[PDB]
């Protein structure tokens, strides 16, 4: 289980995150995303609601898990084990190069 | 009460991004 | 087998362009989004009658424009 | 523009008495900018007095901002939990 | 020029029908089988042509083989009608910035 | 026509209070029919002076008639703030009853509808206005000016109904109230700006 | 409670844009809006891009333990103009308005102001008091101007 | 030279009425090149509405309203004749055809993949052609690089989740992440 500290505050996410699509490297809380706390640089468009809990039995990959992987791959191209915990870390390393091919 | 300067509370990224919750793995004794 | 889902949702109509959704365009036919709330609503419901769906819509749909807009 | 700035800012002096209502850190978070009000995240794109159609001064008060945010009917709901168990 | 004869006007009612009134009496099935295989015919013919906008004689043919499958559902009264939906519809949301200042 | 009005309402108020359990107060008779601005005033009378609303539609109470839901909107407003005045303003309950009657007030206006200025002097005289008129409600924050820092603070969940005097726990803290924004969207960018290559 | 504390002057405040915004542009679906506090209406009017808003600050009934106030507006929309309503100028109103630090004298019972702001935050301090009944008013706008 | 789109100008521009074209002999029919009779349902049609009704003030100096009111008295006879037409099929139609479900299915389906320009089955080197897969490949890119950010879902099941004032249920953003997924699949296909 991953520590998702979110931005502009010392809170921990407790299921959900929301994911930014411009910075892509920070995460946000429930009242955060209410109240609006995440700078004047982004128009609140570009956060995508996403979970935090355990997902379900493996080689199921929902639109979470699909992605991330994407998004991971057009951040480093390289380095696997770099892209295989963007995802969540419980999906392995030999299994997300056959998911992608 | 003007002379309360507060302790900011930095972001953290790379302890934001992807941090975890080793002797629990029996490698190193 | 395994094949790429086509989202229909997602794309765009190509002959007509004119009976997509109100987030895709950029008596009354203007069709706003809570009387196309009501018409799935009113077809969930009674399953497919076009007689008590036309006025869960709220009247100002004819039986034969539903249609236009259900196929 | 900078984006690692902190923005969170907490008095040392710890007032914690009859404060449960705010958002704790779990000690009360201070931010550097107000907050914002959002009556309904959804956005009605038809109701024509919106959209203004180019057929046909007229005020109309129109009863609560519900109109705008596509609430459904009851009966679904009902029917729904008819469907529950 | 008439009033109520003006305003309802859609891309539909330009030719009119001019083959169903004498198609009604037969089959309902045949012309509108015979005119998918053509509109995946021209699809083909567009695919195969490097061509954005599809032609003028393929969305006159459109508005036919909808009427007819209008027609039957409003005169026939098909026992069954499936309804195969996905419940869903996208709709725009709110959008706005935050209230933090931007530094420098 | 509302044979079923009189089921569907009572379907969602017995589904929506499972958490909370708002229904399964206890509740006595408060014959006021009095105007709702003033529902607590003859309240807090009945207190210096001196049946349960799952049990008023089982006894028969409510008419398929205006009034018949205008009671309704009536006890529902007593209960609510029956549990305000009971609850402090922390506990997770009193959140609760406030979503409890932020959703049951919007069902109660909801489908009952279906069954001085130099601006001015230019803008009128060039434009032509059609209005459209709502009313919403408003939340307060905290205010704390320090040394060059200009602090604020976050939403108050503080309900609408509570009717409490605002106790400061420190003197220097200041209040506000924040205007809710409202209007027509901005154009946002595209996906080829939300997303771009990087 | 601050229902007895209501405030006795500063009747009417305005945040109107001034007619230079408008002429130097144009030279509509006009939806006033107000809240649950039974004052401070707020009017706006945008059409098929600009809105020109207008922030009405009624205060017959506004308490005086809440003298600030917080919005957000737009980039394009810079300049302000205040229109200060009092009951009479039966004395001499000391009428100053400050947005952060640099006071603004007027314009030239009915007094205009002339406001011009630049992004970030903005305190905009007035006040309203005389000199011999002693009795004073605060009046704060957290205008919020994005980048 | 789009005269279609420059009335639809001058209506977005609010200034219709200052110039209105210049519909002239030089003007009028070099754009034209008789309104060449627009096809759209009602994007088109209450641009003419308006085009006509802002210049029954001048009433002289436009010569193209004869021909305007030429494309409207054609409107009409055409909705007239596809009203009778609409009579005479309503009134011919036979009694007794019990039309089955499987033809029912197999049409609604390949009519629903005929809308959107996707391949349906029937069911009843070379250099030259790999081009035309890149153009349908760019054109899918195009178009989805055109869908606005600020996409919301709404479901039929959220009725079982009591959403209020402020809520912020689960189920909103069902859509827009497979409007991304399919963006960054076409981008990481090389
Ligand atoms: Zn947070």
């Amino acid at each position: 289980h991953k520590v998702y500290i979110c931005h502009t505050c010392g809170n921990e996410s407790i299921n959900v995150r929301y994911h930014n699509l411009r910075a892509r490297d920070t995460n946000l809380c429930s009242r955060c995303f209410q109240e609006g706390h995440f700078g004047a640089n982004f128009q609140s468009s570009d956060f995508i609601r996403l979970e935090n809990n355990g997902n379900s039995v493996k080689k199921n990959w929902s639109d979470q898990e699909m992605l991330l992987l994407l998004e991971g791959i057009e951040m480093y191209e390289d380095q696997w084990e770099k892209i295989a915990d963007h995802v969540g870390g419980h999906k392995r390393v030999e299994d997300c190069i056959e998911k992608f091919l | 009460f003007e002379t309360m300067v507060a302790n900011p509370i930095k972001v953290s990224r790379l302890q934001s991004n992807g941090v975890l919750t080793i002797h629990y793995s029996l490698a190193n004794f | 087998k395994k094949e790429f889902p086509v989202n229909l949702t997602i794309k765009k109509n190509v002959y007509d362009s004119a009976q997509d959704f109100n987030a895709l365009q950029d008596v009354k036919k203007n069709w706003s989004d809570q009387e196309m709330l009501l018409l799935l609503e009113g077809i969930e419901m009674y399953e497919d009658q076009w007689e008590k769906i036309a006025d869960h819509v709220g009247g100002h749909k004819r039986v034969e424009d539903c249609i236009e807009k259900f196929l | 523009i900078m984006i690692d700035a902190a923005s969170s800012f907490v008095l040392p002096i710890s007032i914690t008495k009859n404060v449960d209502v705010l958002q704790r850190t779990d000690e009360i978070l201070w931010f550097r900018g107000p907050s914002v009000i959002v009556n309904e995240r959804i956005i009605n794109s038809g109701d024509p007095h919106l959209s203004l159609p180019l057929n046909r001064n007229e005020k109309e008060s129109l009863p609560g901002p519900f109109v705008l945010g596509l609430r459904p009917s009851a009966k679904f709901t009902a029917h729904r939990l008819s469907m529950l168990r | 020029i008439k009033l109520q004869n003006l305003y309802n006007w859609t891309p539909s009612n330009y030719i009119g029908d001019d083959e169903i009134e004498n198609f009604r009496n037969g089959t309902p099935d045949k012309l509108v089988s015979d005119s998918l295989l053509k509109l995946k015919r021209l699809r083909k013919e567009r695919i195969l042509n490097k061509v954005l906008k599809p032609t003028t004689e393929e969305r006159e043919l459109y508005f036919k083989v909808k009427r007819i499958l209008k027609e039957v559902i409003l005169a026939k009264k098909v026992s069954k009608v499936p309804i195969n939906n996905v419940r869903a519809f996208p709709v725009l949301q709110t959008n706005y910035n935050g209230s933090i200042p931007v530094v420098r | 026509k509302l044979v079923d009005f009189l089921v569907n309402v009572q379907s969602i108020l017995n589904a929506a209070s499972v958490k909370c359990h708002v229904v399964d107060e206890s509740f006595p008779a408060k014959f006021f029919e009095k105007n709702p601005d003033k529902i607590y005033e003859s309240y807090c009378k009945f207190i210096k002076n001196r049946t349960t609303i799952n049990k008023r539609f089982e006894n028969g109470e409510y008419e398929p008639i205006q009034g018949g839901f205008y009671k309704l909107y009536h006890d529902i407003k007593l209960v609510c703030t029956i549990l305000i005045h009971f609850y402090p303003q922390g506990t997770r309950n009193y959140q609760l009853v406030d979503k409890f009657y932020k959703f049951s007030s919007e069902l109660l206006l909801r489908e009952c509808c279906r069954i001085a200025t130099e601006l001015d002097k230019i803008i009128s005289y060039d434009f032509i206005k059609i209005s459209m008129n709502y009313t919403v409600p408003i939340s307060q924050t905290y205010q704390i000016r320090t040394k060059d820092m200009d602090l604020f603070s976050s939403i108050i969940s503080k309900s609408n109904l509570d009717k409490r005097p605002h106790e400061l726990p420190n003197t220097n803290f200041k209040i506000n109230n924040v205007l809710p924004q409202t209007d027509i969207e901005n154009e946002a960018p595209r996906l080829g700006f939300v997303g771009a290559n990087t | 409670l601050g229902n007895g504390y209501n405030r006795s002057l500063l009747t009417e405040d305005y945040l109107l844009n001034p007619n230079n915004f408008k002429k130097l542009i144009a030279k509509s679906m006009q939806k006033e809006m107000q809240s649950l506090s039974e004052q401070h209406t707020m009017e706006y009017k945008p059409y098929k891009n600009q809105n020109w808003v207008e922030y009405i600050f009624n205060g017959n009934e506004l308490s005086q333990n809440e003298n600030a106030f917080s919005f957000m507006l737009q980039p394009m929309q810079t300049f302000l103009t205040l229109q200060s309503h009092l009951t009479s100028s039966l004395k001499d109103t000391e009428t100053l308005l400050t947005i952060n630090k640099e006071p603004v004298k007027s314009r030239t019972i009915t007094e205009i102001f002339d406001i011009r702001l630049s992004e970030g935050l903005n305190h905009l301090m007035f006040r309203c008091e005389d000199k011999i009944s002693h009795e004073t008013e605060f009046m704060n706008f957290w205008i919020n101007v994005l980048p | 030279l789009q005269e279609q789109s420059e009335l639809m100008s001058t209506v977005m521009n609010n200034t219709p009425t200052t110039v209105a074209a210049l519909a002239a002999v030089a003007a009028a029919s070099e754009t034209n090149g008789t309104i060449p009779k627009p096809r759209s349902s009602a994007q088109l049609e209450q641009l003419l509405y308006r085009y006509r009704a802002i210049q029954n003030h001048p009433k002289e100096n436009k010569l193209e309203i004869k021909a305007i009111e030429d494309t409207f008295r054609n409107i009409s006879r055409d909705q007239d004749i596809y009203e009778t037409k609409l009579d005479t099929l309503r009134k011919s139609i036979d009694k007794g055809f019990q039309y089955d479900e499987d033809l029912l299915n197999k049409h609604l389906v390949a009519l629903q993949l005929l809308e959107k320009d996707t391949d349906v089955p029937d069911y009843f080197g070379d250099p030259d052609t790999e081009i035309r897969i890149s153009a349908r490949i760019s054109n899918r890119i195009n178009e989805l690089e055109r869908l606005p950010a600020n996409l919301g879902t709404y479901s039929l099941d959220d009725c079982l989740e009591f959403i209020t004032k402020d809520d912020l249920s689960s189920r909103m953003d069902t859509f827009k992440i497979k409007a991304l997924v399919e963006l960054k699949s076409l981008k990481l296909l090389t």
